[PDB]
RNA sequence: UGGUUUAAUUCGAAGCAACGCGAAGAACCUUACCAGGCCUUGACAUGCUAGGGAACCCGGGUGAAAGCCUGGGGUGCCCCGCGAGGGGAGCCCUAGCACAGGUGCUGCAUGGCCGUCGUCAGCUCGUGCCGUGAGGUGUUGGGUUAAGUCCCGCAACGAGCGCAACCCCCGCCGUUAGUUGCCAGCGGUUCGGCCGGGCACUCUAACGGGACUGCCCGCGAAAGCGGGAGGAAGGAGGGGACGACGUCUGGUCAGCAUGGCCCUUACGGCCUGGGCGACACACGUGCUACAAUGCCCACUACAAAGCGAUGCCACCCGGCAACGGGGAGCUAAUCGCAAAAAGGUGGGCCCAGUUCGGAUUGGGGUCUGCAACCCGACCCCAUGAAGCCGGAAUCGCUAGUAAUCGCGGAUCAGCCAUGC
RNA sequence: AAGGAGGUAAAAAUGGUAAAAAA
């Protein structure tokens, strides 16, 4: 039925809040509105190399973000000339001191959001569900996770039938806490309506 | 309620307090209903909106100062 | 009508008694906990999503 | 006659500022008045598990906001100097007074 | 301090018990048999959303 | 809530899984419904063609209001200027355009998100063996448990998601720590933690230990059961979040996104009104009750949790009160919300449609708000219905649970909160 | 009784739901 974010569970010591500031009772409002606005406009324009994580902290004008992007490559630009824009911007709309930070992931085929990402992308260029899918999981497995599961809700093809098509190999203990989960879902658009990709990626015990 | 008071609304007066610079014509055209009843308005063809259009309703006496819109029914359809 | 109802508010009319809460991520006035400025479905997707410090998945 | 109140929504590390803070002003001065913890005041929130009219169902979600507090004796130059300059809260609110 | 007039008894005979089985644990061979250091349970517990006091439920329809 | 009805009584949900459910604050707002006034390159963003205005500060007519016709100001900047000027930009105006927008249909096209069966114990992988094979096996057999929990058997041996465990609240102890607490231990006192002092005790809130049938005895082949103790803690210690594989085309396009169909000076947009509260009945969840284990007035008691800056609001005062005028402290364990109530301790009623129960009823008051008629809470005093403890039937609840009694927070101008 | 089994027993007030069609 539900299964509830694995996330909104592992807020014990298996997942630190993805913003870390502390606030005022009256400030809060404004303060995680220019947030989440934050992270909006940058997600439309800092999408391009894979964007998972948005690490945010503040304390007075200390508005550093740790943008973990997955490739900064070809994102900061030549010499930086579109790390600068991006900045300028973040300056624009929020009336404090602005921060970068590009802190990719070493890996790829970790930290499901971007998991999800190529997964949905695949379907958003048409490709092949189940193999290329199965593929996913597959590279997942691949990297040296220990348990990789992607559930694809919707309109496959059309026909009227909105199946949950739906692969997996490695365990992937959800009501456990010290094995770790990363959680990550797209939000797939086919030209013909809106499927949801969801992914679920296991590490190990013990952390 | 007003405690210190009783509440009406201006666009009846300046029209009332006009009217009664002479005494003119037998008609006056009122969209407000909130209103409380005054004796100042003499008391003739108040025209008063209801909810779907504008219905004169008469006024002497003992609709002294107690509200307009109570003599405009708007709740439509009985039992 | 919902477009322009957001900017009817959003504007603050004659009276100070014609004002009413609004999901900015989201959009509505229904149940948006001001304290937030964030109505009870915009709530738990932020709360649930981890963009959202202070909380707790509470256990009370 | 220092006031320092840490207000906290992290309480592992919002204490972890707590006895740092001591040691340093215990070591560059006289005493330091343990960090002694103080009512972490909660804002208790809750709402439905989903959005159609699903009278049960519900999750409840809380603020916690840990308190601290630092007394120090008489301050020295040190540790006013280092212990008001040197910190990294990187959110945890800090907030001192002349009482 | 705390609780009510009774909840204040109960305290009460938990020190006095405890307060006796400490200057002379001589004492407490002969009260642990007689129960006089189990502590507590109760509490009107956390209030059950969709019951009312945790238990008590709404009166079912199924009509 | 059906039904009923109106100009409109706006939609959604429907045996359990809808009916104090979206609704956690509908007077106008909200608002999606109606009658009417009216705007419409639109309340919102996006860019071009050709034109003008600098942005932009005020005002008059009109009107229910939106809207509408005009009037005072006004002339910041780039380039070329002791001169004249135009073009260019934020910048608003009008035609034209590309467009916006639509809580219009479509949940039988969908995501996501809840429901629900259901914490029910269920769904399977691996090598081996059986079966031509689909496949079976493991998982069917017995005792046992909350449990596919464990033991025994056994053609299997195991392994993963489920149950459990790692997570929190709550009970015992500890170490850090002392502006909460206190003679607990000393001094004094305005003898009231009130003045110094102190960390012992509460408390606070952190880091661990502590319980495993571990010990003792009788039974069972073991799994387990009986009895007893050590201990704050027994045999899963109490609770909470926790909810599989799957079904059910469940619920939701009116939170959101959303494939499509669709109106585009009207299904778009504003305003003022009116309804969402209507009434010949019916129904679910509910508050109160119908009374002496009680109603009433007086004195004292012990709560826990959650709040409070343009808010919490003790205090005198005016007011019987509703609350109003002057007024302390308060970014709170230090200030106030706040009196917990039942308990207890005195006095009244004397079994009665009663000092019961206040349902309703009239002449007046307070408060918020532009505004309290529809349609607000609260105060007064006069009114004082039904109700004599409920047939068929049918609901809750296994321990601090039920029953009883008070208390706060959410959203909120206010409040229909007897709800959660 | 532990089982498989061959003969003789008990056991249902009611009903119509269509179907082009997905993996």
């Amino acid at each position: 039925g539900n299964k509830i974010h694995p996330i909104g569970f592992r807020l014990g010591i298996t997942r630190d809040w993805e913003s870390r500031w502390y606030a005022g009772k009256k400030q809060y409002r404004h303060l995680l509105l220019e947030d989440q606005r934050i992270r909006g406009l940058l997600e439309k324009e800092l999408y391009s190399a894979g964007l998972a994580r948005v690490d945010i902290e503040r304390a007075a004008d200390n508005v550093a973000v740790t943008v973990h992007v997955a490739k900064p490559g070809v994102v900061i630009g030549r010499g930086g000339e579109r790390i600068r824009v991006l900045r300028e911007e973040l300056a624009k709309l929020t009336g404090k001191n602005v921060a970068l930070n590009v802190q990719e992931v070493q890996n790829p085929n970790l930290s499901a959001p971007l998991v999800a990402q190529r997964v949905a992308e695949q379907i958003e260029r048409r490709f092949a569900v189940r193999r290329a899918i199965k593929q996913a999981v597959q590279r997942v497995m691949e990297s040296g996770a220990k348990g990789a599961k992607v559930i694809v809700s919707g309109r496959i093809g059309g026909a009227e039938q909105a199946r949950t098509e739906w692969a997996a190999q490695g365990r992937v203990p959800l009501h456990t806490l010290r094995a770790n989960i990363d959680y990550g879902f797209a939000l797939a658009r086919t030209t013909y309506g809106v499927l949801g990709v969801k992914a679920y990626i296991f590490l190990g015990e013990v952390i | 309620s007003l405690k210190k008071g009783v509440f009406v609304d201006d666009h009846l007066l300046e029209k009332v307090l006009e009217l009664n610079a002479k005494g003119e014509k037998r008609l006056i055209k009122t969209w407000s209903r909130r209103s409380t009843i005054v004796p100042e308005m003499v008391g003739h063809t108040i025209a008063v909106y209801n909810g779907k259009q504008h219905v004169p309703v008469y006024i002497t006496e003992n609709m002294v100062g107690h509200k307009l819109g109570e003599f405009a029914p708007t709740r439509t359809y009985r039992g | 009508a919902r477009k322009a109802l957001i900017e009817k508010a959003k504007r603050t009319p004659k009276f100070k008694v014609r004002a009413y809460t609004r999901c900015v991520r989201c959009g509505r006035a229904r149940s948006v906990y001001r304290f937030f400025g964030l109505c009870r479905i915009c709530l738990r997707e932020l709360a649930h999503k981890g963009q959202l410090p202070g909380v707790r998945k509470a256990s009370w | 006659k220092i006031r320092i109140k840490l207000r906290g929504f992290d309480h592992k590390t919002l204490d972890a500022s707590a006895q740092k803070i001591v040691e340093a002003a215990r070591r560059s001065g006289a005493q330091v008045s343990g960090p002694i913890p103080l009512p972490t005041r909660v804002r208790r929130f809750t709402v439905i598990r989903g959005p159609f009219k699903h009278k049960d169902s519900r999750e409840h979600f809380e603020l916690r906001t840990h308190n601290r507090l630092v007394d120090i004796i008489n301050p020295n130059r040190k540790t006013i100097e280092q212990l008001m300059t040197l910190d990294l809260p990187t959110g945890v609110e800090i907030e001192i007074k002349t009482v | 301090r705390g609780g009510g007039k009774s909840g204040q008894i109960d305290a009460i005979k938990l020190g006095i018990a405890r307060a006796l089985v400490q200057y002379n644990p001589d004492y407490r061979a002969k009260l642990k048999p007689l129960g006089f250091l189990t502590r507590d349970a109760r509490v009107v517990e956390r209030k059950k959303y969709g019951k009312h006091k945790a238990r008590r439920a709404p009166q079912y329809s199924k009509r």
